[PDB]
RNA sequence: CCUGUCAAACUCCAAACUUACAGACGCCGUUUGACGCGGGGAUUCCGGUGCGCGGGGUA
RNA sequence: AGUGCAAGAGCAAAAGAUAGCUUGACAGUGUUCUUCCCAACGAGGAACGCUGACGCGAAAGCGUGGUCUAGCGAACCAAUU
RNA sequence: UUAGGCGGCCACAGCGGUGGGGUUGCCUCCCGUACCCAUCCCGAACACGGAAGAUAAGCCCACCAGCGUUCCGGGGAGUACUGGAGUGCGCGAGCCUCUGGGAAACCCGGUUCGCCGCCACC
């Protein structure tokens, strides 16, 4: 920019999307990544491989088209992660993918988080994955038991209409359960 | 020379030039190489590990089995043949 | 000591003051001359161009120098003229004053290094050439063999 | 195609020049050969350059130092046209010489020596101390410029 | 396009640059939350050759925290002017600095994606006194 | 802004050229066995000169 | 800028700074290059592995001392595990 | 690709600047702290929960060359330098001719305001 001498940083590092220190310790292992990733509304799931040209993504799953299965809440909390998760891991395995590595790129590796809730359920769809247990949400958090009780708190609708007032992390379970056989896309 | 180290007079040879600058792309030290391949030596000067002796550098040798990550490529120096240890980051397929 | 000794330009440069220390100042007073407040504005402007690649030591460029401008006086101290010497003696030049043992001589002295065919002086002036006389003069005490080249001045 | 001779010595000329020489069959002062003008082939002749005489041949002259100077891969048989005819493709001298001008073959393809060792100059060459430009008998010359030293050394 | 355009208060720091403390105290109770040591750069005469070391305190303020802390530290002030920032910022004062910014300032502080704000999008000195004398006071 | 100069231990630039490997042509080798492998015997380790490029030195 | 120390070189979501935690400055055995271009030669040095035991990290992974190139020593005898 | 995620090459993509875009859908800003988690102090950030509002940032789209960069024309320049040759010239420093190569600065005019891959998606 200033000169001929100037270093312009690679374009996703100035992007600031990119972590390329990381990432190569990512590559080290060999292995397919799990990358997890988030936004306000939604929560993506993919499994990339790397390729001649650039990364080849063999299996994805979005929170959006959860619902695609019966998901009638939203689609920015954990078990909406967790079963993006599972879905991508699901769709993972019929792509022939065995095992990947987990890629939470510019995230924190904070416990009970969605990029490992999004972890715990690419590997219930038989993924292998290197984990830590113990890093991960208690199973009901990931239900979506912190929500159910925080609209206990209620006097006011957690959910502007959306569906049901005290909120259903049974829901959870009919989708998770759903998900476990058969079905299209998967 | 003054001196007999291995960086003796490497000045310009390990050096990048300003826009090179600073780490290299992850994709290059990650690259696989087959037994048989022919491959081109050059260190990258922005990468620390997985260097051979600077004099080496511009061979063009022959993979031939790995070690740990590192590779085992095959070069004939003059007329000496010697097996060089690198890193992927410090090669490039010929042709 | 005799140009002799450093005229030839058969040495590596040697310049660098950051590994060079007990460098001798040099003789040369100046480098612009007569009216240096004023840009050069004249009808005429003549040179003197070096005919050979040379080092001419400080030592001649400010008796060179001198004996022109000390010359041109024939127009005045405040005369209406302005003279300049383009180069500058970058070329720090050794002797060794033990025989040929530990032989790397000490700084003595400095050197411009021209090459033949550039001007070492330009002057300018209107059309009033004294200044030809001045570098006759000039070219009098540098070891080349001089050309003196007026550029602007079709008044012949 | 070019005729190349060799017309300067081995003594102090460069190994790598000398070898090449010899990788275009020519081992001795006066001998000659003719070589296909490829880019390989140009790239030998103009590192042979200073040591040299070489140039395009017409038909004609080319026909008088084949049936003058030829020889078969091995013996003194002089080859002429009845030679020609019954050991090569071709039926007569002109036929070879027409073929190796626009490089259909070689000398050795046709069972023949490569090397055309031809005789001293008669009245002499221009000097091996200067080029043709400047009055010198080394480096390319003319049609008309090699044959007559081509001639010259019939 | 206004209501994403308007100032907005983001942290007022205040802060005692003492040279060796006992002064966290009332910064605590004139704020209402912990104040922070101040760690000290470089070894100087001022017999404060010490690296790590405290010299004094800050208290970073946002929110209502902040606005009802200004709601008496603006009235203990007087000046305006020249003394504001180029991007809108003024400190007063024991020191109480006011940062102030438009909406979509989080796209330069947040990990992913960051970005540096726009000067279009910046705030100005002239838009600053505006926001703030448009909120019991008097500028200059 | 204008204007005057430089670098063996400067470089935004940058040759000729040297150099690794591969293919092509050439030349060479398969009764003259090349390339290479093993073993026996040495001499040799005061060099010099021209030309190119040098470094020191008034030379 | 900093990175212990020459000089040259490397490094910015770090190889620098701060905080916390930790003792991989671990035992064993090697491959290769270097020392010694080519081309034989010891000690020493480095890179890269494996076996075992460990540290940290969610993990990939990183740690065979300090970013790289100086900081080193044969036999005989002694003392030590 | 009517706004997305992961990348490859790592400025042709940088620096600066202009215009346009969201009625249900996407990214954002945005709203908000019971929870997992979090600030040596601050729900700023990180993390979690969520849509009342907005297209002003970001981002995506279209475009501008003033600066930086890449490549090209013409000029500089077959100039500088150079591998090979010479009973060519020069007191010499050095130069010249033949042969094979061949630059940099700078000026003028174009080019460049990224390209490409995989996945997902009215
Ligand atoms: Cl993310
Ligand atoms: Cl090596
Ligand atoms: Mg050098
Ligand atoms: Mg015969
Ligand atoms: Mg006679
Ligand atoms: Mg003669
Ligand atoms: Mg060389
Ligand atoms: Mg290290
Ligand atoms: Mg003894
Ligand atoms: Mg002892
Ligand atoms: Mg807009
Ligand atoms: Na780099
Ligand atoms: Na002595
Ligand atoms: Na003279
Ligand atoms: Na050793
Ligand atoms: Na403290
Ligand atoms: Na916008």
């Amino acid at each position: 920019a200033t000169g001929p001498r100037y270093k312009v940083p690679m374009r996703r590092r100035r992007e600031a999307r990119t972590d390329y220190h990381q990432r190569l310790r990512l590559l080290k292992s060999g292995k397919p990544r799990l990358v997890a990733r988030k936004s306000n509304k939604h929560v993506r799931a993919q499994l990339v491989t790397l390729g001649p040209n650039g990364d080849d993504t063999l299996a994805s799953a979005h929170s959006s088209d959860l619902a695609e299965y019966g998901w009638e809440a939203p689609t920015g909390n954990m078990p909406s992660a967790y079963l993006t998760g599972l879905l991508a891991g699901l769709r993972a395995q019929e792509a022939g993918v065995e095992e990947a590595v987990l890629d939470i790129g510019l995230n924190s590796p904070t416990p009970g988080s969605k990029v490992f809730a999004i972890q715990e359920g690419a590997i219930d769809a038989g993924l292998d994955i290197p984990h830590n247990d113990d890093v991960l949400a208690d199973w009901q958090r990931t239900r979506g038991a912190h929500i159910a009780e925080y609209d206990e708190q209620l006097e006011e609708p957690l959910y502007s209409g959306d569906f049901d007032a005290a909120d259903l992390p049974e829901h959870f379970d009919e989708l998770r359960e759903t998900l476990l056989d058969g079905d299209i896309e998967l | 020379p003054s001196s007999n180290g291995p960086l003796e007079g490497t000045r310009g040879k390990l050096k990048n030039k300003p826009r090179d600058r600073g780490t290299s792309p992850p994709q290059r030290a990650v690259e696989e190489f087959d037994d048989g391949e022919k491959v081109h030596l050059k260190i990258d000067p922005s990468v620390p590990n997985g260097r051979f002796h600077p004099r080496f550098d511009g061979q063009t040798g022959t993979v031939e089995g790995k070690q740990g990550d590192a590779y085992k490529v095959d070069i004939v120096d003059g007329g000496k043949e010697k097996t060089i240890i690198v890193t992927a980051a410090h090669l490039r397929r010929q042709e | 000591k005799p140009g002799a000794m450093y005229r030839n330009s058969s040495k590596p440069a040697y310049t660098r003051r950051e590994y060079i220390s007990g460098i001798p100042g040099k003789k040369i007073a100046q480098f612009d001359m007569g009216n240096n407040g004023a840009g050069p504005t004249y009808p005429a402007q003549v040179e003197l161009v070096v005919e050979k690649p040379v080092q001419i030591r400080h030592n001649a460029l400010e008796a060179a120098r001198v004996a022109a401008n000390r010359y041109v006086q024939n127009s005045g101290a405040a005369a209406n003229y302005k003279f300049r010497i383009r180069k500058f003696p970058f070329h720090v030049i050794r002797e060794n004053k033990d025989g040929m043992r530990a032989p790397f001589g000490k700084p003595v002295g400095t050197a411009a290094r021209v090459h033949g065919a550039n001007h070492i002086f330009i002057a300018w002036v209107n059309p009033d050439p004294n200044v030809e006389e001045a570098w006759r003069r000039a070219k009098m005490k540098v070891t080349p063999t001089i050309n003196i080249d007026s550029s602007p001045a079709g008044n012949a | 195609m070019h005729a190349l001779v060799q017309l300067r010595g081995e003594v102090n000329m460069h190994t790598d020049i000398q070898d090449t020489l010899e990788m275009l069959n020519i081992h001795h002062v006066n001998h000659c050969t003719l070589v296909p003008e490829t880019d390989a082939y140009r790239g030998m002749v103009a590192k042979v350059n200073d040591f040299v005489a070489f140039g395009e041949p017409s038909q004609e002259t080319l026909e008088t130092v084949l049936a003058t100077r030829a020889e078969p891969l091995e013996g003194d048989a002089d080859v002429d046209d009845e030679w020609v005819a019954e050991h090569t493709d071709y039926d007569d001298i002109s036929g070879l010489a027409f073929a190796l001008l626009s490089e259909e073959t070689t000398l050795r393809e046709q069972g023949l020596s490569p090397t055309l060792r031809l005789h001293p100059p008669r009245g002499g060459h221009d000097g091996v101390k200067h080029p043709v430009k400047e009055g010198g008998q080394l480096g390319k010359h003319d049609t008309e410029g090699i044959d007559d030293l081509l001639e010259a050394m019939r | 396009f206004h209501e994403m355009r308007e100032p907005r208060i983001e942290k007022v720091v205040v802060h005692m640059g003492i040279g060796h403390a006992n002064a966290e105290d009332i910064l605590g109770e004139i704020t209402g939350q912990m104040p922070v040591r101040t760690k000290a750069k470089r070894t100087v005469g001022e017999f404060d050759i010490r690296e790590g070391d405290p010299i004094g305190a800050k208290v970073t303020l946002r929110d209502e925290m902040a606005e009802e802390f200004l709601q008496t530290a603006l009235p203990l002030a007087e000046l305006a002017t020249s003394q504001f920032d180029d991007t809108g910022n003024f400190s007063f004062g024991l020191d109480v600095t006011v940062n102030l910014v438009r909406p979509g300032y989080r796209v330069a502080k947040r990990d992913k994606a960051s970005r540096s704000i726009p000067t279009k999008h910046r705030l100005n000195p002239a838009d600053a006194v505006a926001f703030i004398e448009s909120t019991y006071d008097v500028e200059v």
